[PDB]
């Protein structure tokens, strides 16, 4: 899918959810 | 989800609810991978020991949901199943190996702020993210404890566990088509999937392209959130070729 | 405790 994985309410509007940073900090 | 927290609105737009018509109830979790394809665990459809063997007409897929029991007017979309496809080698006899299934919807679902597909990982994405310590995210409307039910979609971030550790935590024979996640007894933090969450997605946000990918499907567990135990997940990338072929065979 | 969904899908 060309637009898959980008959330309308988050990635699409450059807003990050409350706990995604925890995920990214573990990578 | 045990020890999770309420999901933010639109936080998991690929979240799908496998819903039984009669009696009306939550069957499993699932995920939206395109406008006509929903991914779930094969055990959600066929599991003889639990007398489970649903046919398309027994099921309904509810997409765009947040609240568990409430019919979300003007938000969720309820689709009917055209066809169910279970991995030809899914092994429910010995150990839930290749626990994966595809469900083609009768007609395409319209995307919105609450409905959007998640990506399936490619070889490279899987290689870089499927590492011990890296956290994924599990979501669902399943039990909050091993022995109530949530009002809203629950979410928890869990670290991928070293394979030897996964194996040494159980007497069950682990296959390469499975991976386990969760905190170790000494790690302090906790959380896990539970009854009602199986079939649901384990996703990770690639720091390379900022997209969410479904690395796992809630498959099995011994109890829920037990110290020394881990949740097991279907390794989505290991079984992607089956996925591609089904979608390019009977797909749309 | 599931709220009635539009009979149209059943
Ligand atoms: C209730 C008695 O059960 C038994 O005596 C034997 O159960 N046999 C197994 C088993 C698992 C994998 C391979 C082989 N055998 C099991 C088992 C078997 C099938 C299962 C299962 C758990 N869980 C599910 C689905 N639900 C589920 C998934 C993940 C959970 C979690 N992460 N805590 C919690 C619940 N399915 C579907 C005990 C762990």
């Amino acid at each position: 899918e060309a637009d898959c994985g980008l959330r309308p309410l988050f990635e699409k509007k450059s807003l990050e959810d409350k706990t995604e940073r925890e995920l990214l900090e573990s990578y | 989800i045990v020890e999770g927290s309420d999901a933010e609105i639109g936080m998991s737009p690929w979240q799908v609810m496998l819903f039984r018509k009669s009696p009306q109830e939550l069957l499993c979790g699932a995920s939206l991978i395109s406008d006509r394809w929903v991914l779930t665990a094969a055990h959600c459809l066929l599991y003889p020991p639990w007398d489970k063997n649903f046919t398309e007409n027994d099921l309904l897929v509810r997409i765009g949901k947040h609240s568990r029991t409430r019919y979300e007017r003007n938000i969720e979309k309820i689709s009917m199943l055209e066809k169910i496809y279970i991995h030809p080698r899914y092994n429910w006899r010995e150990n839930l190996d290749r626990d994966i299934a595809l469900m083609k919807l009768k007609k395409p679902v319209a995307f919105s702020d609450y409905i959007h597909p998640v990506c399936l990982p490619d070889r490279e994405t899987a290689a870089s993210l499927l590492q011990a310590g890296y956290k994924g995210r599990v979501t669902g409307w399943g039990n909050l404890k091993e022995t109530g039910q949530p009002s809203v979609l629950q979410v928890v971030n869990l670290p991928i566990v070293e394979r030897p550790v996964c194996k040494d935590s159980t007497r069950i024979r682990i296959t390469d088509n499975m991976f386990c996640a969760g905190y170790k007894p000494d790690e302090g933090k906790r959380g896990d999937a539970c009854e009602g969450d199986s079939g649901g997605p384990f996703v990770m946000k690639s720091p390379f392209n900022n997209r969410w990918y479904q690395m796992g499907i809630v498959s099995w567990g011994e109890g829920c959130d037990r110290d020394g135990k881990y949740g097991f997940y279907t390794h989505v990338f290991r079984l992607k070729k089956w996925i591609q072929k089904v979608i390019d065979q009977f797909g749309e | 405790d599931f709220e009635e969904i539009p009979e149209e899908y059943l």
